[PDB]
Formats: structure tokens, sequence, C-alpha cells
């Protein structure tokens, strides 16, 4: 029953009109029940397992197409899937690996307190097994000691672990957090560390990277005549300021009685 | 006639005010300072002035330094404090 | 201080073209400008090198305090 959501799953979706057809007809299965309004009447929940295949196939399709505010909606309609209590539900292949898929999406967003939040969601899957999880996990003791250093070999870690759209997206999330240092000239080549954005001693391919709005990011001054940094530095002159703040505290000593 | 910031000025500035050659006016600024008609504070840096007591034989202009281009405007700045002062603190005045 | 301190202050200040008007003269009796300049013994404005002495008025501060 519910055909069309589970006949094009050989078809998956070559045209993206086919993931707007899905989408409307899960629409109609929304119709029919809420997601999950409440515990009760399991086989309803039956049929909403076969509903988190659908889903699940729908949210790769929403990465081959690069979609992020509806891959959001189904990124977390999958987590609320396996919210449901759902004791009945039986391991899904798909589940296993989507959600090492969502721990990769969360570094795309810089959502670094989540990216934990995600390995401890999995503590099962995390162990020692669960290769798809596995990626991911390395990826963060590879972030925390710093992408950039283990990034090539994190590209080249899998050829394809189901995370070939996703390690896509790992190359857009190449970390550029190095910017904050001397560079051109000054420094004039940082490819020894490896991240993609400061590869490439001077090829116009890095000079890309590296003079994106004038000089990478392009907020700042010039990377090749930057002091270093911002500079800011400090001043005594703040004793005025300290001596505004003193009439404050000194005034509430007195003010106490 | 200036009160710190432009009373600092370069030695050249004094060799040209004493019509004198910068090098001559390391020398020169010496014989300067040791008239000491006024007792004042003098850095040789720069031979920047910035010093203490000083005599006017009469003020410039209109004394518009007098005027809220120094005095009478960094009063009214205080007024606004004392204000403050009063706001902080209304209970405990009484 | 606050106010009736710049109240004479001001009337001086008035005078620069009030004294012209009705006053003995801006530029008259010494003291208009020799006192001032006495109360001007703190240079009165930007540098100063009174408060923003840093090693030396501003380090005190901070002992004392």
């Amino acid at each position: 029953m519910y055909e069309q959501l589970k006949g094009e799953w050989n078809r998956k979706s070559p045209n993206l009109s086919k993931c707007g057809e899905e989408l409307g007809r899960l629409k109609l299965v929304l119709l029919e029940l809420n997601f999950l309004p409440t515990t009760g009447t399991k086989l309803t929940k039956q049929q909403l397992i076969l509903a988190r295949d659908i889903l699940e196939i729908g949210a790769q399709w929403s990465i081959l197409r690069k979609d992020i505010p509806s891959f959001e909606r189904y990124m977390a309609q999958l987590k609320c899937y396996y919210f449901d209590y759902k004791e009945q539900l039986p391991e899904s292949a798909y589940m296993h690996q989507l959600l090492g898929l969502n721990l990769l999406f969360l570094l795309s967003q810089n959502r670094v307190a989540e990216f934990h939040t995600e390995l401890e969601r999995l503590p099962a899957k995390d162990i020692q097994t669960n290769v798809y999880i596995k990626h991911p996990v390395s990826l963060e003791q590879y972030l925390m000691e710093g992408s950039y250093n283990k990034v090539f070999l994190a590209k080249g870690n899998i050829p394809a672990e189901s995370y070939t759209f996703f390690i896509d997206i790992l190359l857009d999330t190449i970390r550029d957090e190095i910017a904050g240092c001397i560079e051109k000239a000054y420094e004039k080549i940082l490819f020894t560390e490896a991240t993609r954005i400061l590869f490439f001693n001077t090829p116009k391919k890095m000079t890309d990277y590296a003079k994106k709005r004038g000089w990478v990011l392009g907020p700042n001054n010039y990377y090749s005549f930057a002091s270093q940094q911002q500079k800011p530095e400090d001043t005594t002159i703040p004793s005025t300021e300290l001596a505004k703040q003193v009439i404050e505290y000194a005034r509430q000593l007195e003010m106490i009685v | 006639t200036r009160p710190a910031n432009h009373r600092q000025l370069t030695f050249e500035e004094i060799a040209k005010s004493a019509k004198i050659t910068v090098n001559e006016v390391e020398l020169l600024v010496m014989k300067a300072l040791s008239v000491g008609l006024v007792k004042g504070s003098i850095d040789e840096v720069d031979k920047r002035v910035h010093m203490t007591w000083v005599q006017p034989r009469v003020l410039d202009l209109q004394q518009i330094k007098g005027m809220k281009d120094r005095l009478e405007f960094w009063c009214t700045d205080v007024k606004s404090m004392e204000m403050l002062v009063e706001h902080q603190a209304h209970d405990i005045l009484t | 201080h606050g106010l009736k301190g710049l109240n004479s202050k001001l009337l001086d200040i008035r005078s620069y073209l009030e004294k012209v008007a009705t006053g003995k003269l801006p530029i008259n009796h010494q003291i208009i400008y020799q006192l001032q300049d006495v109360f001007n013994l703190l240079p009165d404005v930007s540098l100063q090198e009174f408060v923003k002495a840093f090693y030396l008025k501003t380090n005190d501060q901070m002992v004392v305090v």
C-alpha cells in the first residue's frame, strides 16, 4: 500500500521532480496520520516504519540535490522516527550510515557542540565498529587536532562509504580557521598545513582561495602587509574608565551603610 | 600658548624658533632652558615641552582657550557627572 | 564647583563678547588672564599629562586604591 513512495525505490530519484512528487505523497501520508502524536496503535507505527525507509532514501536525494532547508526538515523527521519509542522498530542498514552522515553534516554546519552530542547520541554504534559512524568520529579527532593537517588522509580514508556526497560537503567544510596568522610575503606559503584553502604554494587555484575578497575571508588588513593579526593592543587610559567603575562599586559599599 | 599636545614640539621647530641649526639646537635648547624664567618639565626626546608653571604677559586673541575651547565646557561636563553621583546615591544623600 | 565655578568662568566666557559689550574689557584686569592661567596650572585639554601620566599618577592611584 502507499506505493510510488516505495514504488520509486529501484529508480531512487534521477529526476528532482520525482523527489518533489515524493514530498507531496509524503505530505498525504502526514494527512493520513501525524508523525508520532502518541505511542499507541503500534500497527500505524509499523506503517511509519515503511515511511522511515522512504524518508531515509529521501534524505539521500536531498544530499544528491544538495538541499539544505528541506534536508534539515527531513533529518529532524528521521531523528524523530528514531525518537519514537517504537521498540518494534527493526535495525535499519540505512539508519546506521545516515546517523553517521548526520554526524558529518554537523561538521558542515559548524555545530561543534552538536557534533559531540551526536558522538554521544550513538554510544553503542561508536564502541569500535559501525565503520560509517567511525569515519566522522575519526574526523572529529582530526578536527580538534586541526582537520587541515589530516584533511588529505580524511579525503582518501574512504573512496565510497555512502558518504560520497557527504565527503564533497566535507571538502566544502574545509576549515580556514588557520587564517588568523601571518601569510603572503610575510609567510608567503601556508601549503605545508595541507588545508585546501591554503593548499598550493602560489598558483592561481591557491591564489583564488588566498586572494578571495582580496585576502581569503576578506575582512581585516591584507595578509601580505598584515601586522600578524588585528594587533588591537591595550592602554592604561582605562584608569579613568576604572575610576568610573570605582564610583559604582565604592558608592555601593557606602550605600549598604 | 599651547597647554599639552601642541605644547610638545620637535627640536627642529625649536631650532626654527631659536633661528639656529637643528644640530646646534641640541646645544641651543639647553641655553634657552637654562634661563629658566618659568619653572617647568622638559623632555629632550623630541625637545617637547609639556612643562609646568608659565607666566603669560597677556592672553592671545580674546582668551578663546578660556571659553568653551578649554574652560567652561569641561565645567559643564563635571556637573552632569555630579548629577550621576546624585543618581547613583540619592537615598544616601537624604 | 561643577556649577558655581563654571558660572564665574561662564561670566568671563560671556565677557569675551559681553565685556566688550558692557564689561570693562575681556583683555583687562591682568588677573583675568593671569589668575585664569594660574588656575590652568593643569594644561586643560588633550594630552594633559596629569591622569594620563601612566607610570606616574596612574600607577600610584592603583597602589593606594
